[PDB]
């Protein structure tokens, strides 16, 4: 009965920390998988910015 | 200086012609053609009086279906 009891109340203690990680963990990826967004939008307007000049300096 | 002068006044005679780079040069147009080809080539196609004008696009990472808890 007393190796019952340790075993249940060390399964209960081992499933709140699971479940204490789970929570966190999907905000977490969230939040950086948001910012990657954001990163993946930046190099578009740099490449005509860049192009355009030397094109006209090419020219001249 | 005498003769370095008769040099100056040569060189104000061929200032002074009216066709300038002539010479009389039967080869000067075929030579300044294909050097005027040569360079063309070399910096490529281009427009004497344009100006550069493009557009482009980026098509960013496209949604992949993916599911979890």
């Amino acid at each position: 009965v007393k190796q019952a009891s340790i075993k249940q109340i060390q399964d209960a203690i081992d499933l709140e920390k699971s479940q204490q990680a789970l929570v966190q963990k999907r905000h977490y990826l969230f939040d950086v998988q948001r910012n990657n967004i954001a990163m993946a939008l930046e190099v578009t307007y740099r490449e005509r910015l860049h192009r355009v000049y030397k094109e006209i300096k090419n020219r001249l | 200086q005498k003769l370095f002068v008769d040099k100056i006044r040569e060189y104000r005679t061929k200032r002074q012609t009216s066709g300038g780079p002539v010479d009389a040069g039967p080869e000067y147009q075929q030579d300044l053609d294909r050097e005027l080809f040569k360079l063309k080539q070399m910096y490529g196609k281009a427009d004497m009086n344009t100006f550069p004008n493009f557009t482009f696009e980026d098509p960013k990472f496209e949604a992949v279906e993916k599911p979890q808890s």
